[PDB]
């Protein structure tokens, strides 16, 4: 098992994702949406685009 | 038989014939001027009032 424990295969390898979402279901530990308003945001966004236009 | 009609989702349009309401308002309001001008005023003058006489000739 030493050459894989040394070594790395060329063209083998581990790329980065990234993203951005809501988390739900929090017992009043979420945030508090007065000082980021991007949850508010895009919660609407989200609302708007399942059909509910606030 | 109407089909599947949603129960939280806002009353939209959604096939042909169903009816909107559309708020008519506009306001426009475009506007532009401009301006020149140009001006020039020169006098000149001489006046040999009184001539000394060794200048009379010029």
């Amino acid at each position: 098992e030493r050459i894989r424990d040394l070594t790395s295969v060329q063209g083998v390898r581990e790329n980065s994702l990234i993203g951005y979402g809501l988390v739900v279901g929090l017992d009043g530990t979420g945030d508090q949406t007065t000082q980021t308003p991007f949850t508010t945001q895009t919660l609407n966004n989200m609302l708007s685009q399942l059909g509910i236009t606030v | 038989n109407y089909g599947y009609q949603p129960l939280f989702e806002d009353r939209r349009p959604r096939n042909i014939g169903d009816t909107l309401t559309i708020v008519l308002q506009e306001n426009v309001s475009a506007s532009k001027s401009s301006s020149a001008n140009a001006s020039r005023d020169g006098k000149t003058s001489f006046g040999f009032d009184t001539v000394p006489r060794y200048l009379q000739g010029l």
